[PDB]
C-alpha cells in the first residue's frame, strides 16, 4: 500500500519494500484521483518491486501511488453454477448475471497431473459433420490443433461446428449420466465486430445455456489477455476432472498468445531467442495442451482443441512449429478450398487427428469404420491427380477407370467437404462416404475389405 | 498543473524537476517559448520531459508546467475548411502571422472564438443534460453539425439565448452550476467518447473502388488496412476515397508524410465536387496532414488527434470516415522513443506497446450508435509503409488479426497498368460475408451469387496460372486459355480502374454489378462455342470482345443502355462463329 | 526438362534457400548483439544506482 | 572558454565545466599542435556535454584541448555573391580565391515550409532526353532519386542532363521573363577521377557559371556527408523563394551519407532501428528531401533528387527504403544494359515518379500524352514478360500473337534506351513512341482512347 | 605532398592478355581483387610484380598468412630485374604483412606502402602498389571495434568502414608533386572475399569511390583459367583514358576490333542457357557461328600460364596480334559455312591448332606466325 514510485514504464510500476510481495501476485494501485486500477507483482527485490497495471497506463502519479493488497495469487471462483455465464479476458461478470458462486479459488494454473495417470484418449466423438468425423474424428481429451488462416473464415467455421459437437456414449453402450456436455470457449484480440459475431452463435439454439465465455479483445488490456485462456482452462478441470463431467477446451488464434507474450519479455528483459520471441515458449506453451487427457479410474475427460493463424501461413513460425510438436494432429484451411465456395474449406490429408485413428471402428463408432476411415483417404486423394491434369489431355482424353476417379473429387469437395452450418450426426455423416464410393463399381476399392463394402457400399 | 523548471538539460528531451503527481501522458509547458511537453515517465519528483517539436533554441532551466489531466483537445465549430497540424493547430494562421516558412512558438485557438456562428439553443431550461446529447442545430453548409454537451458535464439547464449569432466562446447554453454549454466542449484525446451502445456492422461502405465494395468490402465503420512500398500511391490513394465516396464526415491525417507526398491532396481536395453541399469537399473535410520533416513527435500527435474528432462527430450518429496517410511513419516515431529514452528494446526491434497502442487505437472508434440519435460509425485504414516493403515487418503483422479485409501492394502493379495495384489473392475479405444483406436488396437478391461465382474464377483460375509458370500455352487444351485470358482481361479492364479518369473514378452497383456480367455471357457462350467444337482461335479475335473492355469508362448514366446493346451483339458475334 | 529441372530447377531453387537461410538465422545477430549491449545498460544503470 | 577537458578519442568528444548551452552550437577546438577545429554542440548536459568534431581528432589531447562557443545555432554565409566559387563540405574558400561577405548567416538546416507554398509539379522541363521527358518527365518540385549499384552509369549518364537540361516555356504559357537559373551543387565523399570529370562538364555546358557549391571530396572527413546537404539546400531558399530564382539543386555520392548517418545510430548511444542504421534516419532524410516542391505566391521552386548508390541490385537497401516514400518519384538503373551496350543504360522498371502523371498532356504539352505514358508502360511489360518463359519452354514455342509481344521487347528497349548525346526534345520523344506502337494496331492498346490512339498512328 | 592532383593519363598493363586487354587501368586509380580461397589473389601478386608497367616495386601483403606468402616473398629473390637482370630485389622492397602480425601490426603495415610509393613518385617515378587479401587487415580494425566497445553497423561489422579506405583511393593516382617533379603513384588493392562472399562490404563499399574492379570466378580458376577472372560481372572505367596510347603505338584498328570481341561471349550467354538446355547442335548456320567462337576467345586468350616464360608474359604485341587471327574466321566462316557446306568441315580445320600457339609462341619470335599463317586464314578457307 506504499508510495514513492520510481521507474515507471507504460502499465508498469515499481515500488520499494517489496519483501511483503512476491512474483506471481497482483494488487490494485491508486494514483492521485484514487482511481482503482491494478498491477502484477514482479521483481520484489530489496530496493524495489515490479508491478503491471491492468489498464494501459495513464493514471500513475509521483505524489501518491498507494496500493490495496488484493492477494499474491488471484483466481476466479469456480463452480457448476456457470452454464451460460459470460466473462472477458480476466473473466469478470459482464453477462449481467450475479458474480459466479466461488467453490474453490484454485490457481489458474494447477500444472499437469501425474503422468502415470494419463491414459490414451479414445472415446469417439461426433461434431455434426461428416469429413471431420469420418476421415478425422476427435477422441475425448485429445488435443487437436487447427491450422487456420489469418483472415480466413476461421472466426466462423470456428464457432460454427462449436455448438454442432455432441458427445455420443450411447453408440458405445453407455448413457449421459457421467457424460455431460460442457462447452467452454475463450478467444482474445477480437475486433469489436467479431466480439459481436461470437455472442451470436450461443444465443442461436440452446448454446449459451450450458457454457461460459472468455475473450480479451486486442484493444483491451494486454495483461489479462495472456492469462485469459488459463482462466476457464484451469476451470474446465473442476468440471470433468473434479466431478467427472466432460469438457471441451477450444483455443482461438494464439496470435494473442504470442503478441501479448512479446510484452512480457520485451519489458521483463526476457531475451527473445528464435523468431524474435521468448526463449522459453515451448515450456510455458506446453503447460497448455496438458490440461487434456484421462486418468486411471476417472471416466470424466476434457477434450482439448488448439486453433490459430500464422503470420503469412508459415509453418516455420513458432505459432505453428510449437503446436505441430505437442499437438496430436493437424487440421488447416486453404485459400483454394474456400475460393471455389467450399465451406468448410478444409483440405484432405493436410488435416487429421493423430489419435482418432484408434478410438473409431468396432465398438466405438460404426464397426466397419475401422477400414472406412483409411478408405476415403487414399482413395479420395488418388483422384486429386486427374484434377489438375485437364490441360494436359482433356476430359475424354483420359481413361474411364482413372477418369472416373475425377467426378468423385468434385462431388467430394463441393458436397462432401463444403457442409456449411449443416449438422450431420456421427451416423448421418458416415453414410455419405459410402454413397460417394458408389462411383467405382464394388471391387475397385483396395482400402476397405470386400466384407464391409459388399454390404454398406 | 505543476510549476517548475528544467532540472537536467539533454539533447532534444530534457529532465524537469519539482514535479508532483505528474501523471503519465499529460500535456505541459517547457522552454520559455511554448515547446509544450508531455509527462511520458515518472521518477519520484522528476518526469521524463517530452518534446513534441524539434528543439534548437532552449536552455538548461526553462518552462515545465503540466495540466493534472490527460491532455485536452478543444473540439467545436470553426474547425472545418482550414489546415490543421497533428496538434489541431491551424497552419493557416501560422502562414498568415509568420511568413513563407513555418515558425514555431506560434499557437492560436483551434476553434473560432472570433467568428460568430449562428447558434441555436433548444435546451428546455429546467431539465438535466448528459455528455453526448444534442444541444441544437448549427448552420454549417449542406450538412448538420450539432454540439454535444461535454460528457460528465451533466447538470441542469436554466436559460437559452436567442437564435442569432454566437461564437464558440460566447454563451450559447447555460446550466445551473455556473457552467456554459458553448458551441465547443473540452475533451481529452487519450480517452474515447462514451456512446450509447455497441452496434453490429451489416452495412457495406462504398468509395468507387470496384475492388472493395464489389467483393472486397468492409463495414459502415469497421476496420481495415493496406501496406504500400516506397511510393505506392498509398498517399494519394486517399484522394478519391472521401471525395468521391460518401462520408458523413471526412477526416484526413497522416504521420510524417513527406512534404512532397503530403502536397498531393493539399490543394487538390480543395476543388472537389461535393454531391451534398455542392462546392469543394473542403466543406466537411478537416485536413490534418503531417509532413515527415514535421516535428518527429508531431508525427504522433497527428493520430491521437484525428481519432477523437472522428468520434466527436460519430457519437451524434455520424459515420465519420477517417484515413491515415501512411500509418507506418507513426511507428518510426513511436519506436524512435526508445533511442531518446534508452528504454529496454521490446521484441521485433520495436516498442512493446504493440497491442496496447495498436488494437486499442485501431479499434478506438468503429460503428457505434450514441446519444446523438443517429448511428455513428468509424471506418479508418492505415496504410503501412514497409521500408523494404517486406510484408513481414513489425507494422505488417502488428496490424494483423486486428483489422479484417487485408490487402497487399505489389511493385510492378501500379507501375504497370494495374490500378488499384494490390495483390490478387494475397488480398481476401471476410466482411463481405455479412455484407450481403445490403447488397442483396440494393444490388439484387442474387447479386452475391453473380459475384461469388466470378471470384470463383479469379481465384480458381490460378489452377492453371500455376501450370502456366510451369510450361505456358504450349500444352494448352480447350478449357485452358478459357480461364487464363478470361481472368486476364478481367484485370486489364475489369479490375484495373482508372481512378484518374473522368467518371470511371467511381462506379455504383448497377455499374459494378452489370459489368461483372458482360464477360459472363461470353463465358456462357464461350462454354458452348468451344465445347461444341468452336476453335478458341476465332473466339480470341472476336470484335465484340473489344466492346466488353470499353465498359469501365462508361458513366452510370450511359452505362445501363450502353452494355445492353452489346449484350445482344455477344450471343450474336459468337454463337455464330 | 526432367533432367534439367532436376539439376537446375530443383538444385537452382535448393541453393537459393541456403543463402537466404544462413543470413536469416544469423540475422538474429542483432538479437544477441543488440540485446547483449542492452543488458549492460539496463543493469549498469541499476548497477551504478546501487553504488550511487 | 572551455578547457576543462574530460574525454578525447575519434570524432567523438566530451567535456565538463559547461552548465550552459543549447542544442546545436559552433565551437572551436584548440589543440596542442596549434591546430584548432570547429565542433557542434550536439546533446548538452548539465556538468558536461557531447561535442561534434568535423575531422578526426588526430594528435589531440585533453589537457591542451580548447573549445570556444562561437554561436548558439549554425548559419554560414548565404548571399548569391559567391557564384561559381569552389568550397568544401563546410562551405568556405578552398579554391584559392579570397573570401567574401554574404548577406545574413542562416541555419541551412532546412526548416519546414507552409502548406500554401507546396504545389503540384506540373511545370515539366526538357531533360534533354526522351526516356525521361515522357515516362517520368522532369518536374520542378518533385523528387525521383536514382537507384544505382556499383560503378553503374550513376555518374556518367547523370551528366547527360548537365548538357540536356532546359525548361520548355514556349509550349506552355509563361515566357522567359522571370526565370533565373541558379545551381547549388554539394558533394559528400567524391573520388579524384570524379572530381575533374565533373568540372570539365561545367566548361562544356556552361555549368561552371552561376554555381554556389560545397564540394565534399571523398578525402573530406565524413562529418560533411549529412551536414553539407543542409548548408547547400539553403543557399537556394534565399535566392529562389525571396529572390524568385527557380533554383534546382541535387546532391551527389549519397552513397556515403548513410555511412556518416550510421555512426550516430549506435556509435553514439541510440538505437539502430533497421539494417544497422540510425533510428531517426527517416526524418534526417525528410527535412532535407522535403525541401522540394514549387511555391505559390513566390516564383521560387527547388527540385531535389540526389543519386544514391546501393551495393549490388539492392532495391530494399536501407537507403531506398524510406527514401522511396520520402521522394515523390524515382528512377531506376540496370547493370544488364550498362554492360551489354545500351548507353545511356537507364530503365525505371519500378520507377514511375509520383506527380509526373499530372502536369503534362493538356495545354503546355501535346494533347496525347496522359494516356500515352500509361500506354507504353503496360504495353511493354506484357512484352519482356516472356523474356523468361521463352528461355524455358523453347525458342519459338508460343502463340502467333503474343509472339509480337516479345518480338518487340528487344525493340522498345534496345532502341528507346539507345539514346546518346541526343538532346531528345519533348516531341522527338512522342514520335518514337508512336513508331514502336505501330507493331500491333489498336487492339492491345486498352489504355489510350480510340481517337488519340489512331491519332498518331 | 603533391603540388596538385592530376587525372588519368598513362595506361597500366601488367602483361596479361585479358586482365589488361579488358580491364586496363591507369596510374590514377585503384581496383579490388575478389576471390574466395585459392583464388588467384594471394599469389596473383606474384603474377603482377614479375613483369608489368612501373619502375619501382612495392608490395605490402596486409594480414597475409605465413604460407600465403612463404614462397611469394622468398620467390621474389629469384625474380628478374628489367634494369640489371637478377631478382626484382635489385630495385624493389618487400612490405609484406604476416598473418600472425598482431591486429595493429597489420592495420598500419599497409600505410607504409602507399607512403613509400609517393616518395619515389614525388621524384618523378611511377610507383605500383598491390596489397593481397585485404580481408586480413580489415579484420584487424574490423575487430578492434569489438575490443574497445565500438558500436557495429551493418552486417555485424565496425562502423569505420570505407572511412579511411575511401581516402586511401584518392591519394592514389598520378599527381604532380609539390616536389618540382610530378611523379606517378599508382594504387591497386586486393580485397579477398573470405568465403566467396560477394555481399561482403569490403567488396560492396570498396568500389563505391574507386575506379574499376576485377571479379575472379571461383569455378573458372579450375580449368587453369589463370587469372581466375570473369567477365560476367567485371567492368572497367579506366578503359576510356588509355585509348590515346592504345591506337598510338599498337594500332588504330585494335581499340575497336577488341571491343567487337567482348560481344562474342556477351551475346553468347543468352544462347548458352538453352545451349546447355537442349544440345550444342540445334542451331542455324549463323547460329553456330559464335557457338564455338568464344571457347577460343579464351582457350587461347584468357587461359594463360603465369609461369610459362613465353605465355606468362604477353604485352600489347601478343594482344592485338592474335586479336585479329580469329577475326578472320568470323568473316570467313560466315560465308564459307554459308556456301552450303556445314561448319563441321570447318571444325576439323587443322588450321585452328596453329592459332592455338598464340600464347605458346616466343614473345619475340611472335611475328613469325602472326603474318605467316595470317594469310593461310583467308586463303585455304576461301574454298568451300
Ligand atoms: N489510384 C492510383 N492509381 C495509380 N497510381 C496511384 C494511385 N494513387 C496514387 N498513385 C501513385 O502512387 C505514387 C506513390 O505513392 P505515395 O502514395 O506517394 O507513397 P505511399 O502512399 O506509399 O507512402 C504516387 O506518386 C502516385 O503517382
Ligand atoms: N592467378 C592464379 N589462379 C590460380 N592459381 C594461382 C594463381 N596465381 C597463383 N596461383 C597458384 O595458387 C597458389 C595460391 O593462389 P592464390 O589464389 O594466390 O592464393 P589464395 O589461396 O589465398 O587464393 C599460388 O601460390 C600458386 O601456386
Amino acid at each position: 500500500e506504499y508510495t514513492g514510485i520510481t521507474y515507471i514504464s507504460g502499465p508498469l510500476l515499481f515500488v520499494e519494500n517489496a519483501k511483503d510481495l512476491a512474483y506471481g501476485a497482483i494488487v490494485d494501485i491508486k494514483d492521485g484521483t484514487g482511481r482503482v486500477r491494478g498491477g502484477q507483482v514482479i521483481e520484489v527485490s530489496e530496493e524495489y518491486a515490479v508491478i503491471q497495471v491492468f489498464e494501459e497506463t495513464t493514471g500513475l502519479d509521483l505524489a501518491t501511488t498507494s496500493v490495496s493488497l488484493v492477494e499474491d495469487v488471484a483466481r476466479l471462483g469456480v463452480s457448476k453454477e456457470m452454464l451460460g455465464r459470460r466473462f472477458n479476458g480476466i473473466g469478470k461478470p459482464i453477462d449481467g448475471l450475479p458474480p459466479i458462486t466461488p467453490e474453490k479459488r484454485l490457481p489458474i494454473t494447477g500444472l499437469p497431473l501425474n503422468p502415470v495417470a494419463r491414459r490414451k484418449p479414445e472415446q469417439f466423438i461426433q461434431t455434426g459433420i461428416s469429413t471431420i468425423d469420418v476421415m478425422n474424428t476427435l477422441v475425448r481429451g485429445q488435443k487437436l490443433p487447427i491450422f487456420s488462416g489469418s483472415g480466413l473464415p476461421a472466426n466462423e467455421i470456428a464457432a460454427q461446428i462449436a455448438r454442432q459437437a455432441t458427445v455420443r456414449p450411447d453408440l458405445s453402450g453407455e448413457g449421459e449420466k457421467e457424460e455431460p456436455f460442457a462447452v467452454v470457449f475463450a478467444a482474445m484480440g477480437i475486433t469489436q465486430r467479431e466480439l459481436s459475431y461470437f455472442i451470436q452463435e450461443f444465443e442461436r439454439t440452446g448454446a449459451l445455456s450450458r457454457s461460459v465465455l472468455f475473450l480479451n479483445k486486442a484493444d483491451d488490456p494486454t495483461i489479462e489477455r495472456i492469462l485469459t485462456p488459463r482462466m476457464a482452462l484451469t476451470v474446465a478441470e473442476y468440471l470433468a476432472f473434479e466431478h467427472d463431467y466432460h469438457v471441451l477446451v477450444i483455443l482461438t488464434d494464439m496470435t494473442n498468445y504470442c503478441e501479448a507474450l512479446r510484452e512480457i519479455g520485451a519489458a521483463r528483459e526476457e531475451i527473445p531467442g528464435r523468431r524474435g520471441y521468448p526463449g522459453y515458449m515451448y515450456t510455458d506453451l506446453a503447460t497448455i495442451y496438458e490440461r487434456a487427457g484421462v486418468v486411471e479410474g476417472k471416466k470424466g475427460s476434457v477434450t482439448q482443441i488448439p486453433i490459430l493463424s500464422m503470420p503469412d501461413d508459415d509453418r516455420t513460425h513458432p505459432i505453428p512449429d510449437l503446436t505441430g510438436y505437442i499437438t496430436e494432429g493437424q487440421i488447416q484451411l486453404s485459400r483454394e478450398l474456400h475460393r471455389k465456395g467450399i465451406y468448410p474449406p478444409i483440405d484432405p490429408l493436410p488435416s487429421l487427428s493423430r489419435l482418432m485413428n484408434n478410438g473409431v471402428g468396432k465398438g466405438k463408432t460404426r464397426e466397419d469404420h475401422k477400414q472406412v476411415s483409411d478408405q476415403l483417404y487414399s482413395a479420395y486423394a488418388n483422384g486429386v491427380d486427374i484434377r489438375k491434369l485437364v490441360a494436359i489431355i482433356g476430359e475424354d482424353a483420359l481413361t474411364e477407370n482413372d477418369r472416373r476417379y475425377l467426378q468423385f473429387a468434385d462431388a467430394f469437395e463441393r458436397f462432401f467437404i463444403n457442409q456449411g452450418q449443416q449438422n450431420r450426426s456421427i451416423e448421418e455423416s458416415l453414410q455419405i462416404a459410402w454413397a460417394l464410393l458408389s462411383m467405382l463399381p464394388q471391387g475397385e476399392l483396395k482400402r476397405i475389405s470386400k466384407d464391409h463394402i459388399g454390404k454398406y457400399y | 498543473m505543476i510549476q517548475g523548471v528544467i532540472q537536467k538539460i539533454a539533447g532534444p528531451a530534457v529532465i524537469a524537476k519539482g514535479m508532483l503527481g505528474a501523471r503519465m501522458y499529460d500535456i505541459c509547458k517547457v522552454g520559455e517559448e511554448g515547446l509544450v511537453g508531455e509527462i511520458i515517465r515518472l521518477d519520484g519528483d522528476t518526469a521524463f520531459v517530452q518534446v513534441y517539436e524539434d528543439t534548437s533554441g532552449l536552455k538548461v532551466g526553462e518552462p515545465v508546467v503540466s495540466t493534472g489531466l490527460p491532455l485536452a483537445v478543444e473540439l467545436g465549430p470553426g474547425m472545418l475548411n482550414g489546415i490543421y497540424d497533428g496538434i489541431q493547430r491551424p497552419l493557416e494562421r501560422i502562414r498568415e502571422k509568420t511568413g513563407i516558412y513555418i515558425t514555431r512558438g506560434v499557437v492560436v485557438h483551434a476553434l473560432d472564438r472570433e467568428k460568430k456562428w449562428a447558434w441555436t439553443p433548444m435546451v428546455k431550461p429546467g431539465d438535466e443534460v448528459r455528455g453526448g446529447m444534442v444541444l441544437g442545430t448549427v448552420p454549417e453548409f449542406g450538412f448538420t453539425h450539432k454540439i454535444l454537451v461535454p460528457p460528465d458535464v451533466r447538470g441542469r439547464v436554466k436559460e437559452v439565448k436567442p437564435a442569432g449569432e454566437y461564437t464558440v466562446e460566447e454563451p450559447v447554453v447555460v446550466l445551473e452550476d455556473g457552467t456554459e454549454l458553448k458551441m465547443y466542449h473540452t475533451w481529452p484525446v487519450r480517452r474515447a467518447r462514451p456512446v450509447q451502445r455497441k452496434l453490429d456492422p451489416n452495412t457495406p461502405f462504398l468509395t468507387g473502388m470496384r475492388i472493395l465494395d464489389v467483393l472486397f468490402p468492409v463495414a459502415m465503420g469497421g476496420t481495415a488496412a493496406i501496406p504500400g512500398p516506397f511510393g505506392s500511391g498509398k498517399t494519394v490513394t486517399q484522394q478519391s476515397l472521401a471525395k468521391w465516396s460518401n462520408a458523413d464526415v471526412v477526416v484526413y491525417v497522416g504521420c510524417g508524410e513527406r512534404g512532397n507526398e503530403m502536397t498531393d491532396v493539399l490543394v487538390e481536395f480543395p476543388e472537389l465536387t461535393d454531391p451534398k453541399t455542392g462546392g469543394p469537399l473542403m466543406h466537411r473535410t478537416v485536413l490534418i496532414a503531417n509532413t515527415s520533416n514535421m516535428p518527429v513527435a508531431a508525427r504522433e500527435a497527428s493520430i491521437y488527434v484525428g481519432v477523437t474528432i472522428a468520434e466527436y462527430f460519430r457519437d451524434q450518429g455520424f459515420s465519420v470516415a477517417l484515413m491515415a496517410d501512411s500509418t507506418s511513419r507513426w511507428a518510426e516515431a513511436l519506436r524512435e522513443i526508445s533511442s531518446r529514452l534508452e528504454e529496454m528494446p521490446a521484441e521485433e526491434g520495436y516498442p512493446p506497446y504493440l497491442a496496447a497502442r495498436l488494437a486499442a487505437f485501431y479499434e478506438r472508434a468503429g460503428k457505434v450508435i450514441t446519444l446523438g440519435g443517429e448511428e455513428g460509425a468509424v471506418t479508418i485504414v492505415g496504410a503501412v509503409s514497409p521500408p523494404g516493403g517486406d510484408m513481414s515487418e513489425p507494422v505488417t503483422q502488428s496490424t494483423l488479426r486486428i483489422v479484417g479485409a487485408f490487402w497487399r501492394l505489389d511493385a510492378s502493379l501500379a507501375f504497370r497498368r494495374h490500378f488499384p495495384a494490390i495483390n490478387w489473392n494475397g488480398s481476401y475479405s471476410l466482411f463481405t460475408s455479412a455484407l450481403d444483406p445490403w447488397y442483396r436488396e440494393n444490388v439484387a437478391e442474387d447479386y452475391p451469387e453473380l459475384r461469388d461465382a466470378i471470384s470463383e474464377l479469379l481465384q480458381r483460375e490460378a489452377g492453371l496460372q500455376e501450370i502456366v509458370q510451369l510450361v505456358g500455352p504450349d500444352a494448352l487444351q480447350d478449357a485452358e486459355r478459357l480461364v487464363i485470358e478470361v481472368g486476364r482481361i478481367i484485370r486489364e479492364d475489369f479490375l484495373q480502374q482508372n481512378a484518374y479518369h473522368e467518371v470511371d473514378a467511381y462506379c455504383s452497383m448497377k455499374k459494378a454489378y452489370g459489368i461483372m456480367k458482360m464477360i459472363l455471357a461470353f463465358y456462357k457462350e464461350a462454354e458452348a462455342a468451344i465445347k461444341r467444337g468452336v476453335s478458341i482461335d476465332e473466339i480470341l479475335q472476336l470484335p465484340v470482345l473489344e466492346r466488353i473492355g470499353r465498359a469501365r469508362y462508361v458513366s452510370e448514366e450511359e452505362f445501363p443502355a450502353y452494355f445492353e446493346e452489346a449484350m445482344k451483339e455477344i450471343q450474336g458475334a459468337f454463337k455464330a462463329l | 526438362r526432367v533432367n534439367a529441372l532436376e539439376q537446375v530447377v530443383i538444385p537452382g531453387i535448393r541453393a537459393q534457400i541456403r543463402f537466404i537461410q544462413q543470413v536469416l538465422e544469423q540475422r538474429e545477430r542483432e538479437d544477441t548483439f543488440r540485446l547483449k549491449r542492452i543488458k549492460g545498460k539496463i543493469e549498469a544503470r541499476e548497477a551504478e544506482e546501487e553504488g550511487g
